[PDB]
Order: C-alpha cells, then structure tokens, then sequence
C-alpha cells in the first residue's frame, strides 16, 4: 500500500532548477536555513 | 572498560567513518586539536570507550584507517578533523585497490597481515578492557571487500567469543556506479553468514529517498546523506557510554533479535527525521517518534517491509523520558499489526532507555530491525548474477589473478540456501 | 576600497554575493506597494449601565428612574449591616468630615488615642486615599 | 474545547480569512508571529507559538502566495497553504471534476490530521461563495467527501449569495444551482451575505462614499465572531453549535438563515446619541440595517437567534422584547409562538485599530430565519431559464466531463425549493 | 500555472513581436543584455511565465523568430535572444521549449491575414502546433487587409485558435489623427500601440491582482459557440501633450474612454453593433464600487446596444499593478456585430472557403437576429 506525497518531495525525475527567489518548486524548506542550539549538556 | 574497536577500511569507510567521529567528537565535546572543553562531567568518565589518553589530557581515537590505495587519506586528513586521528594506524598501500576483489582478497590476503592485524593486536591486547569488533565496508567495491571483509574472517579466527557488527554497505540498482557489481558483492555476502553475527544493511537510494521525502533539501551530497548513517552508529551505543534507566549492550541487543543462527540479517532505522522548513511546528514526543519508526519511507535498507513479517523489533531510546507510553505504543504496533508480525513468538519488541539526548535534540529512537524481507535485497542482486553468468562476460578479469570458476558456483549456491531460509520461515 | 556589507543570494534562508544595483528611475518599491500586501489608547464613547461618574442628587424626585448606584445588592438589603440598619450608610463614610468631628468622634466612640497617634492616623489615611478609611488606617496600624 | 476547522476556499473566501485572523490574533494577546506574550481556534506548541486551526486551500497561485510573503506568514502551518496549479475558470467541471480531483487525497487528510489533534471538536467553519468554479463548485467537494467520513457534525458556512441587481460573473447560475444539488443533503447552517446592502449600510450610517472591498470583510468578520464568541468566553446564557441544529431549521432543507449587526456607527455620530439595549435591538428590524438585500416587511420572521454582546443585563433584554413582538408591522408565523432566542455574553464587541468603528459598549448580531429570501429564488431560477433555452454557454461545461443529463435535474431540484415555502406558509386550521 | 510560447511569423509580426519583448522587459526591469533589476519582489516572482534563465543574472525568452532578422537583432533588445532557434526545424524548437516547459497552456503568435508569409505560414505552423499540443490556447494576434489571400487562410484557423485580433491600420490611422493630435504616424508608434495592447491582458498570467482570470477563463467566458471567435481591443487613458491638465482621472472617466467610440480599434459601427461579451482590465489601484456601479450604470444606458437575451452584457478584471508612468490604465475588448462588415467586403473581393465565410456572415446574422 502507497503512502501520500505532496508536491516535489523526491526529485528522482529530472526538472530544472531555479535560485530560490523566483518562486517554484520546492522553495521554502530551502529558504530556510536549518536551525539548532543548545546550552550544554543537562544531568 | 567495555572498550569498542572500529575497522574503517576502504575508500567508503574512511569517508562514511569520516562523519561517523564527528558526532563522537560532539556528544562527548571533544575539539579537533586534541582536548576536551565543556562542562557536564557526565561525558568524560566514559570517555575511553572511544577515547584513549595520552599527556596532557588529549584524546586520539582508537581507530583502524586502512586501504589499498593511498588516495582518500589525502582526503580524511584534509577534513576538519584529521589532526584528531592517529598517526601511524594510516595503513597506507603504494599501488591501487582497482575495483576488483580479486586483488585484495587473495593478491593483498598475505599483505594485510601486517597491515592491518599487526596493528589491531598492538591496540586491542593494550586496552584495559574489550567488548568487540565493529567493521563498515562497502560490498561493491576493492578494498572493503577486498582487504576489509578477509580480516572478518581474520580476527574472528583469533577471538571466537566477542561480536561482530558490520554496519555493510550493499548496493541498489537504480543508483547504480559500477556494471560489475555482482563480481564483489555477491562474492562477500557468502563470507558474511560464517563469521558475522550482527549485520546491517545500507543502501543508496534509500538514503537519497529520505533526504527527499522527509528533509525536502533539494541537492544532497554525500556529507548530508553521510549524518543519517552516523547518527545511527553512534545511537545504538547510547547505554554502554551514558547512564540511564535501562541500559543495553551488544549482547543484549543479539540474544532478542538473533533466534537462529542464519537468521541474522538486520536493517536499520532512526526516528526523529522532520524538514528544514518546519522545525518548530512538530512535536517531538513518544507517540510520533513511534510514528516515524515503523513506516515504509523511514527505513534505510531500500525495501518495502510490509512483504515480509518482521521475525523480530529492536529499538533503543535517550532523553529524559517518561516510560509508561513508551512502553505502551509498541504494545499496540504488535495488537493492531498482528499481520505484520509472525505468530509463534510471544514477544518481538525491544526497548532501551538512556539519560542524554543527542546534540540539538530532546528525544532519539534508533531503530534495528530483523525482517524477512531482506531477501529481496537478496534476490535481486543473484536474479542479475547467472543473466550475465551465461555469457560468461566480464569472468576473464578473474582468472587471472588466483581464483577458480568452482568457488564462483559455491557463493550463489548458498546465496539461495540463505533465502531458502527466510521462505520457508515466512 | 570595497563595501562593508555584501549580501547573502538564495532566496531560501546562501554563498555570499555582492548587492544588485537598482538603476536611476527604476526603483519601483514605492509606488508597488498592493494594498492587500499593505493589509498583509482612546476614549470611551455612550454611558455606563451604573451612571457612578455622574454626581448623585441629594433628594430625588419622584420622577427619578435612573441607575445610581446606592441601592445595594439584595443580599446587603436582606442581611444589613447596623449602619444600613440604623439608617446611615456609604456617602456618610465617605464624605469629608472635618477635624474637630473626627476629634470629636475619637474619644466618643470609645477610643482613647494620643495627640501624635491621631495626627499618624490622619497622615495614613491620607496617604490611603487617592470614615472607612479612618477605621481601615486604625486596624490595619 | 468545542473547536471547530476553519478552511479558506476560493478567491471570495480567503480576504475575509485574512481580516478573519486578524479579529482572532488581535482579540486575544496573540501576536502575528503567534507568540503570546483561544483553544476553540489556536493549537499551541511548546516553543512560545500558537497555530491557527485553519487551512487555505485553492487553485489560485498569488492570493494564497500573497500570504505566505505577507505579514501573517509565520502563523499558519506551511504545509497547510496548499496550492495546484491552473484556476478553475469558474467552470464547475475545473474545479470539481478535472483540476479538483487531484488534490482531494491531500485533503483529506489534512482535516483527518487536525481532527486526531482536536480533542472536542464541534464541527467546521468553510468560507466560500455562490458563483465559482472553485468557490461554488468546489466546496461541494470538500463537503460531500466529510459526511461520508465524519458524518453528524455541525458545519457553518458563509457564503456569499448572488445579489439581485449587481453580479460580476456571467456563467453563474450554472452551477449555483448545481451547488445546492448537495449541500441541501449536507450543509445545516449555510449563513449567506448578500454584498449589495452592505454597499449601502456604509453609504447611510457609516459616512462612507467610496468603499473599498477591505471595509466589508471586516464586517462579515465580526458576524463569524460574534457566533464564535460563545465558544471562546463564557457569558450568562450560552449557545452552543450542536444547539444550532434545533433552534432554526423546522424542516431538513430550510436552512439558509440571514445576518446583521445593528450599531454599526462611526465616531461622530455615536457621541451624539445614546445606546440602551432597548434600541440596538430596535435597530435591528428596521428595513435599512440588513446586510443582506432584501425588503423585510414582506416577510414573516420564523425564529430569530439574537446574539447579545458586551455590557447587557437580562431585564432589559425581556423589556425589550415584549415592545417589538407587539409591533403591528412586522409580521411572524403561527405555528412559531415562541419565536425568539436570546444569547449574552460577556466580552465586549471589540474594534480593529485603524478602522472606522467607535467605541461602543453594546454591539447585537441578530441572525434571523426569515420568509421573504424565497422572492430571491424566483430570480435565481429565472436567470437560469434563459440562457438554457437556448444551450448557451453550455459548450465550455461540456468540455470538462459534465452532460446535459444534469442541468434539468439541477432545475426540478431547485423548483421543489420553491415549493417548500409553500407548503409550510400556507397556515393550518 | 500558465505557459507561453512566442512565436514572430511573417514581417509585421516581427517587428510587433520586437516591441512585445520591449514592452515586458522594461515592465519586468530587465536590462536588455539581460541583468536583473530587483527594485520590487514582485517583477520576478512569475517571469517562469515568458522566460527562462541563464548562468548569471541573464534571462532569454521563450521565442521562435520564423520567417529582417538582421534588423531586429540590430535594434532595441536583440541581445536577450537565443541565437541558435533563429530558423529560416521549428518543429524540434517547438517541441524544445514546450518540453523543457513544465504544464502548458498558450502560445502567442505574431502574423497577419494579408500576405504571403504571415497568412499560410502561419496556417501551416498553427497546424504543426495543434497536431501537438491539443489542450492549449493560441493567442495568434493579427493583422487583415483594410476594407477599402484570407479567405485561403482563415478557413483552418477559426477551426484552431479562436483568439485573433482583427481591425487594422485605417483605425490605428484616424485614432493617431484624431483623439491623440499626433501629427506623424510612424509605423513604430503603431508597433508600440498594440504591444500595449498585448500586454494589457497578460497581468492576470503575471501579477496577483484582485479578480484573477486566466486565458482558459478567458475563453469560457466569451466564446459562446465554437466559431465565434473574433475580438476588438483598445486602449483607454490616452490623451495628447494639452488635454491632460484639463482632463480628470477616475474609474467613471475612464470607463468614458474604454467606451468611446473614437478610442476602440475599429474602423467599424457600435451603432449597427451589439456586444456579446464585453471584458474591461484595469490596472492600477482603484475602489470596486467604483468599478461595478459604473460598468452597470453604462450597461444601463443602453439596453437595446448590448446584448438582449442576456442579462450580464459585461465583465470587468482588475490588477493591482498599473502599466509605468500612469497612475491607472484600462484596456477594453468586445465581442460584438460590427465586424461582419469586412468579411462582407473580403468576401466580395478555394470556392468552399468561400462557402464557409458566407456561412462564417449568416451565423452572425441568425444569432443577431
């Protein structure tokens, strides 16, 4: 049994690529830069 | 004082091992000149797990860096991290690995014995204490399953009693480099069932497939599709290393999910895996770490589990946790999915707790898991072997260097008793 | 002999390049402005129900339908105090007395008090305000 | 926790979605970003954010484009604004039967994945429209594809009801009448607005001569708070949205009610003059505050839901009530003696910064079931007669998979509506 | 999401093709050897509509220039093209472009009805084209003969495209003399002229307005049955170098304008006209009451002029962004009666296309009546 997908998950066919500005596929998740921090380790 | 021995052989185990200390280096603070800057005194008592001393409080690695060529210690050395790697277990080899497991199995079998066993018995007899012996090679390849996979069978012959754990790196088709790929992986994967207890199974598109589905970047290299192989590696040892609430070892993890002797083939897993655009909009607790873990997109050796009843379920976990619906989810996973397990068994599932969440994190859940549907890796990579045995193609790249047809005709004929194995148990 | 600031490209959240340079009368970003992008403390008007900031009348004619405030709730009319038993109530506490009446009501009430304790009790209620709050200032004191 | 969904669809539906989370964000201490320095509407999570419970779902690129750049960007979801590709054309065979259908599956589990979040839930908040191939055809895909899988709940909708004399589309009551082939099985409070009168409201009391559209979706922004309001803060005589389901529909496809709100005022006029709560519900029936156009002195009112807000107090609520019902010209119906339903609350009516409003104490939503909305079928049937006469423009729905075989079956539909206000104003003896 | 290929066919077209890309490349910021300038967000958020990029900041159009070449490439903006699909082969560049394209949708071709090349060429590449792509539109913008070689042409077209554009140089002629005061028509300002005109109606494909309505709604709006197809334009806020200062400017003046007689592109009769369907694109910041109160008010001046037997004679779009310099612009586009004037003169000027014309004229005239 298949399981959903949305719109350019994978990339295994072929398509153009664009800077990110112009809006296309798969835009936002790679506007944004991925964050973290941390303070130190807890007990 | 449970000390862990790491073989990194090849031009794969130098660049997939390459990421694999980093997160050593990260979760125990270490920096890459040597020292160790923090201040939670949790991560330095057991910091010789992985860590042996030296004067002035630095820290080298115990560590196996070894290959035919001299081509990618040019380039572990030129990381971030390569002043933190020892000096002399560089085992380095003038000439060219070349593609072949013909040159490093039988031509380079009399080589490695000084190699890479003269430098194992320098190291391992030296620490206070063992626990095992933990290999990655790559299976398509010269050197992993040239040099890397003899000493399987090598160090095995000295010590019988400790545990393998060979974290293996068998190919796909789809993404594919090599057209001989039947001549070096078919021809290990008999080696491994003798002297290998615990082992995984890494593929290449499904490692892409997850850098696709689940983290939305749209150009992966193999630095990002290298961080979810060593956060797995470095997660399943979270007991033997923090303390905790229920803590595991190797052993412990091989009596649950090893029934019969040639019933042993895993595959991996790790839970916590959201995109880059939605980091704060997920909740990261039990029940959807649970909900990550069990699912067909999630799993790392490209197979479709749904096929195949799990045998057995492995798992660990970290963070601070409270244990009651831990334990509870995967009392359901088994009652609503009875299909998908076998009968026969009572219990199938494992379960193991720490203290420290990883670096940036608050939860983790690693993920092993013994299926029988590992043979259709199996299958596949024998259903191509006598298509092209008939024409006899690329065989006359083998005869000329110290191997027999007859051996060629053994290592398929107990391929198949392998999966002969995991039918009949369906 | 170059700028302190070059930017960022990647529209995502990139490898460093230099600013674009928006030619003489082409700069657009004042005049472009979509209202729906666009659309991407005071005073208190009518009365109250309670009418409290009006004065209250001293007689009230009979005419007089409007909400004042000084009938209580029903539970102080069912269950008085003595004071609303004995007629007097909450204008009466708050209304300015004058000194020789508090002087007076001191030591007539029952309560004997120094000279500089009442001049103490008069500067805390004082400083209590912006009957009751003499009584307030001498039980809290 | 009587939460409900609130979808955005179609062009007509989401300008209001933006004024709609405004009036939420601003009447609570919710900032734009989400951060509080609201459980019926807002899912929180643990960082210092809240999350709206709305998704905003159409075929059209920039209007859901134009929030994402927005200044209420960082409050939805992002997997929740979903978007295809090509707009429906306001044809209802691209909006329901060859672009719509690719992305039903994504849907559906995107209501599936709120729900399993929602502890309590009530039922659902739509916002669409009366004319669209993607605003009127379209929800007929997200409603028929609910009760077949959620079934007895309680759905709003606020739909904007094709005016009389002004329109804009041509291809309109093609589908219109195509729409009400199913939300009659499964729509029950499907509230409308007619924008005609409330181009007038503003020319008569609100000193307002040239209205923008970003006056009105503030005021269809106050009715869906002011029948939200109960869910969010208690008051002294609450209504609830399974009691919806009995006070107003009599008989099970009656159930198209309209909406006001009465002191609608500026700030130099309500200085002048007092409000009680004897006037602003006498405000209510006269013939030039409704916000729906319409004459209601030819209508007999069946069951009125009065929606009091701010500072009231019951006495004057029922002192009230017995001076209007005693009125010779408004008209009811005999067999509804009981007529009227009361709600009080609480929380004052609140204001927008930067708007036209004044600062008043009491505000009334009356939401009145009425007779005089069936002379608005007469026409509605009546344009449609016309144009398929003579099968024009016919030849575009018959591009994309709709026949003939349904439009007729639309008509007799949408005549037997017209038949039951007959059989029920026709007085027993 | 929509798509568009340009295709310049036979000489007027070319050069009404050149100040086309003119038009856009300055209304899109876009230095001619092809540099982005990003002074609003908003000029490259859709330019994936008519374009594609190159390594650089370099943009190049989706273009074919098929037939003077030389000229266009020495003029203005020739720097931006692509040098290797100059063809004079346009099927493999056709199906290039429209391959590398993600979800099509229309196709815009610069010709003419009168002459040797942009007549039956443009025939035979609307043919190539719909024998490939079956499910676009074919905006084909062109040019017929004054009423004082078509009738060869036109009788696969009406099949094809159902979106040309025909009244022509007489027209342009006596609006340049009269409502501009503009003493020397030159053929450029002409060029200029219906380049604005093209790109009056490809806001809605490339800015978010307020009424948003593509090509495909474009069509099932105003073609009511499948051969009644041919459309008048023009374009409202002209004036000349006096009048401005004395006249105003509001939705009910400009709704004056787009409704002047003097104004449209027709050398034709609104008086002996009746406009089936009627669409009004403005551009600019402007109230919606203004809008629809005055496109009624003008509905309801004449009940007899429009349409009987429909009760919607009219449709307006709006977008928030105004053409450069004017604060806000209209362009108005009709479907009416008073074109079958100049098939009655073509036609009274192969014997089966002439047929088909004279049922093209009694179609008109059993759907007038």
């Amino acid at each position: 049994s298949v399981v959903p997908e949305a719109f350019s998950t994978p990339g295994w066919q072929i398509e153009k690529k664009y800077s990110t500005k112009v809006l296309l596929g798969n835009w936002v998740e790679e506007r944004g830069k991925f964050t973290k921090a941390i303070d130190h380790t807890p007990q | 004082m449970r000390e862990i021995v790491h073989l990194q052989a090849g031009q794969c185990g130098n660049q997939i091992g390459a990421k694999f200390w980093e997160v050593i280096s990260d979760e125990h603070g270490i920096d890459p000149t040597g020292t160790y800057h923090g201040d939670s005194d949790l991560q330095l008592e057991r910091i010789n797990v992985y860590y042996n001393e030296a004067t002035g409080g630095k820290y080298v690695p115990r560590a196996v860096l070894v290959d035919l060529e001299p081509g990618t210690m040019d380039s572990v050395r030129s990381g971030p991290f390569g002043q933190i790697f020892r000096p002399d277990n560089f085992v380095f080899g003038q000439s060219g690995a070349g593609n072949n497991w013909a040159k490093g199995h039988y031509t380079e079998g009399a080589e490695l014995v000084d190699s890479v066993l003269d430098v194992v018995r320098k190291e391992a007899e030296s620490c206070d204490c063992l626990q095992g012996f933990q290999l990655t090679h790559s299976l398509g390849g010269g050197t992993g399953s040239g040099m890397g996979t003899l000493l399987i069978s090598k160090i095995r012959e000295e010590y019988p009693d400790r545990i393998m754990n060979t974290f293996s790196v068998v190919p796909s088709p789809k993404v594919s480099d090599t057209v001989v790929e039947p001549y070096n992986a078919t021809l290990s994967v008999h080696q491994l069932v003798e002297n290998t207890d615990e082992t995984y199974c890494i593929d290449n598109e499904a490692l892409y497939d997850i850098c696709f589905r689940t983290l939305k970047l749209t150009t992966p290299t193999y630095g990002d599709l290298n961080h979810l192989v060593s956060a797995t590696m470095s997660g399943v040892t979270t007991c033997l290393r923090f303390p905790g609430q229920l803590n595991a070892d190797l052993r412990k993890l091989a009596v649950n999910m090893v029934p019969f002797p040639r019933l042993h083939f895993f595959m991996p897993g790790f839970a916590p895996l959201t995109s880059r655009g939605s980091q704060q909009y997920r909740a990261l607790t039990v029940p959807e770490l649970t909900q990550q873990m069990f699912d067909a997109k999630n799993m790392m050796a490209a197979c479709d589990p749904r096929h195949g009843r799990y045998l057995t379920v492995a798992a660990v976990f970290r963070g601070r946790m409270s244990m009651k619906e831990v334990d509870e989810q995967m009392l359901n996973v088994q009652n609503k999915n009875s299909s998908y397990f076998v009968e026969w068994i009572p219990n199938n599932v494992k379960t193991a707790v720490c203290d420290i969440p990883p670096r940036g994190l608050k939860m983790s859940a690693t993920f092993i898991g013994n299926s029988t549907a590992i043979q259709e890796l199996f299958k596949r990579i024998s259903e191509q072997f006598t298509a092209m045995f008939r024409r006899k193609a690329f065989l006359h790249w083998y005869t000329g260097e110290g191997m027999d047809e007859m051996e060629f005709t053994e290592a398929e004929s107990n391929m198949n008793d392998l999966v002969s194995e995991y039918q009949q148990y369906q | 002999l170059i700028n302190p600031e070059d930017i960022v490209p990647k529209e995502p959240g990139s490898e460093e390049t230099l600013r674009t340079i928006q030619r003489p009368g082409d700069k657009v970003s004042h005049q472009y402005k979509t209202t729906s992008s666009e659309i991407n403390c005071h005073p208190i008007f009518g009365v109250p129900t309670i009418r409290s900031d009006i004065s209250a009348p001293r007689i009230r004619r009979v005419s007089d339908m409007n909400n004042y405030g000084d009938e209580g709730n029903a539970y102080s009319l069912l269950h008085p105090s003595i004071f609303s038993q004995k007629g007097v109530f909450e204008r009466d506490f708050f209304k300015t007395r004058s000194k020789e009446e508090i002087s007076d009501i001191l030591t007539n009430i029952g309560v004997k008090l120094s000279k500089e304790e009442f001049e103490n009790v008069w500067n805390l209620a004082s400083k209590k305000h912006q009957v009751e709050t003499i009584r307030n200032v001498l039980d809290e004191l | 926790m009587r939460e409900c969904i609130s979808i955005h669809v179609g062009q007509a539906g989401v300008q209001i979605g933006n004024a709609c989370w405004e009036l939420y964000c601003l009447e609570h201490g919710i900032q734009p970003d989400g951060q509080m320095p609201f459980n019926t509407f807002f899912s929180e999570t643990g960082a210092g954010k809240h999350v709206p419970r709305a998704v905003f779902v159409d075929l059209e690129p920039t209007v859901i484009d134009e929030v994402r750049t927005g200044t209420y960007r960082q409050l939805f979801h992002p997997e929740q604004l979903i978007t295809g590709k090509e707009d429906a054309a306001n044809n209802y065979a691209r909006g329901h039967y060859t672009i719509g259908k690719e992305i039903i599956d994504l849907v559906l589990d995107r209501i599936r994945k709120l729900a399993d979040q929602c502890t309590g839930l009530q039922g659902f908040l739509v916002f669409h429209s009366f004319g669209g191939g993607t605003g009127s055809g379209f929800t007929s895909l997200l409603m028929e594809r609910l009760s077949v899988d959620y079934g007895k709940k309680s759905k709003l909708e606020f739909s904007i009801y094709p005016a009389p004399q002004v329109s804009t589309a041509v291809v309109e009551p093609y589908n219109s009448i195509l729409t009400t082939h199913t939300t009659l099985e499964h729509s029950d409070c499907a509230f409308m607005v007619d924008n005609e009168a409330i181009y007038d409201i503003c020319r008569r009391n609100l000193d307002i001569e040239r209205p923008t559209y970003t006056n009105l979706n503030r005021l269809i922004g106050q009715i869906v708070s002011s029948i939200t309001a109960s869910l969010r803060f208690d008051g002294a005589l609450n209504v609830d949205l399974t009691e919806f389901q009995t006070n107003l529909v009599p008989y099970p496809r009656i159930h198209f009610p309209l909406a006001t709100y009465a002191p609608v005022i500026s700030a130099e006029k309500a200085y002048h003059e007092q409000l009680s709560v004897a006037e602003i519900t006498n405000a209510c029936f006269e013939p030039a505050n409704q916000m729906v156009k319409c004459d209601p002195r030819h209508g007999k009112y069946m069951a009125c839901c009065l929606l009091y807000r701010g500072d009231v107090v019951p006495k004057d609520v029922n002192a009230a009530i017995a001076t209007i019902k005693t009125k010779r010209t408004i008209q009811f119906v005999d067999w509804c003696p009981t007529g009227f339903k009361v709600g009080i609350n609480y929380q004052p009516p609140t204001v927008v910064p930067g708007g036209d409003l004044a600062k008043v104490q009491r505000a009334v939503c009356m939401l009145s079931n009425t007779t005089a909305i069936a002379e608005a079928w007469a026409r509605l049937d009546h344009k449609f007669d016309l144009m398929y006469a003579k099968r024009a423009f016919v030849h575009w729905y018959v591009g994309e998979g709709m026949e003939e075989g349904e439009f007729s079956e639309a008509r007799e539909d949408m005549a037997a509506l017209e038949k039951d206000y007959e059989e029920v104003g026709v007085d027993s003896v």
